[PDB]
């Protein structure tokens, strides 16, 4: 999703 | 990914079944989100991935949707559901992207449409502001002056319903004073649905 | 749990600016947090993202190459410092963290600061000139008038009709930023037709920073 991936731990 | 909400704007009294619709330019699977937003508050998460209900939202509250069309459905409003609602898609190599909003307002007195002249007191300063007001009635509003279209010198702004209900919207149009004596006949024209309507005045009389 | 942003303000064009966002009440540097900002003339617009440990940035196009987001996950801090700053960028500026999630995507924005406000404007302090918009004879059910108050700032006017008398039929519009940097904004009301000739009408406009008030009596044209 690279910018859309999960951003979390 | 362009968001698209239509209508801009929808009267709905306490206890009606309300439902948005919020179209997408391509594809954005589920990653579709619906927000609240009151004036001067910030947004508040309804629904997320397009039927998901966040925490604490109330029932009432439930979408729907995948691809390209979505809904958000207040199955009966409460007095508290008057408010802006936006969509919102966070699909994969496509950033973060909002509709325009549909603003849920209360219904109504009768609607009615002014144009106001430049004061000559504003003429002398050089500057000439030509003013279009709309009551109790919504757009979605296009200037004419001797029929020419005009582009990227007018404002609008909009009231916001308080205790009754009433509200008002705006059309400023500004001009040089040397580009307001240029010109006879001025004009707003306001479209709502099928309908126009089209004051106008001729300058100096 | 709350987000709490900081730093706004009037700035001029060219010029910089900070924001900053306290974060209170959960695990900040587990999530990943984002700025949004809001003009009243366009709704909301997506600004920039960080990652939780700092480790990817990404911006809209509008911003990119004069915004910087970062983050001190020490002290639960989020700032976006605002380069090169255009009349455009004025805006509400919203510190906003994206709802958890597992697996391989993000997730919509479960938490909202209140907002700050930047004012791109190389204006001075002014106080507004008012205008009539006078009414005439004329269709709705009523007439209509009203007070132009245009080329003030800062912010705000206040607007009373007949000293706080006439109060019902008032519509006083928000303030719009014009391009010349300077504030301007309408005040109106509805008003019986036949009254004209009887009921005078004046608009009163107190300009708190300028130290300014206009009262300007609305009367018809012939």
């Amino acid at each position: 999703a690279n910018p859309n991936a999960n951003p979390n731990a | 990914v362009q968001m698209t909400q239509s209508p801009s704007t929808l009267s709905a009294s306490v206890g009606d079944r309300v439902t948005l619709t919020c179209r997408a330019s391509q594809s954005i699977s589920s990653w579709l989100a619906w927000y609240q937003q009151k004036p001067g508050k910030a947004p508040k998460l309804l629904i997320y991935d397009a039927s998901s209900l966040e925490s604490g939202v109330p029932s009432r509250f439930s979408g729907s949707g995948s691809g390209t069309e979505f809904t958000l459905t207040i199955s009966s409003l409460q007095p508290d559901d008057f408010a802006t609602y936006y969509c919102q898609q966070y699909n994969s190599y496509s950033f973060w992207t909002f509709g325009q909003g549909t603003k849920v307002e209360i219904k109504r007195a009768a609607p009615s449409v002014f144009i106001f002249p430049p004061s000559d007191e504003q003429l002398k300063s050089g500057t000439a502001s030509v003013v279009c007001l709309l009551n109790n009635f919504y757009p979605r509003v296009q200037w004419k002056v001797d029929n020419a279209l005009q582009s990227g010198n007018s404002q609008e702004s909009v009231t916001e319903q308080d205790s009754d209900s009433t509200y008002s919207l705006s059309s400023t149009l500004t001009l040089s004073k040397a580009d307001y004596e240029k010109h006879k006949v001025y004009a707003c024209e306001v479209t709502h649905q099928g309908s126009p309507v089209t004051k106008s005045f001729n300058r100096g009389e | 749990v709350q987000l709490v942003e900081s730093g706004g303000g009037v700035v001029q064009p060219g010029r910089s600016l900070r924001l900053s966002c306290a974060a209170s009440g959960f695990a900040f540097n587990t999530y990943g947090m984002h700025w949004v900002r809001q003009t009243p003339g366009k709704g909301l617009e997506w600004v920039a993202i960080i990652w939780y440990d700092g480790s990817q940035k990404y911006y809209a196009d509008s911003v990119q190459g004069r915004f910087i987001i970062s983050r001190d996950n020490h002290k639960n801090t989020l700032s976006l410092q605002m380069n090169g700053l255009r009349a455009e960028d004025t805006a509400v500026y919203f510190c906003v963290r994206v709802r958890f999630s597992v697996g391989p995507h993000g997730s919509a924005f479960d938490l909202w600061g209140q907002g700050t406000m930047v004012i791109v404007s190389s204006a001075s302090t002014k106080g507004p000139s008012v205008f009539p918009l006078a009414p005439s004879s004329t269709s709705g059910g009523t007439a209509a008038l009203g007070c132009l108050v245009k080329d003030y700032f800062p912010e705000p006017v206040t607007v009373s009709w007949n000293s706080g008398a006439l109060t019902s039929g008032v519509h006083t519009f928000p303030a719009v930023l014009q391009s010349s940097g300077l504030y301007s904004l309408s005040s109106v009301v509805t008003v019986p037709s036949s009254s004209l000739g009887t009921q005078t009408y004046i608009c009163n406009v107190n300009h708190k920073p300028s130290n300014t008030k206009v009262d300007k009596k609305v009367e018809p044209k012939s």
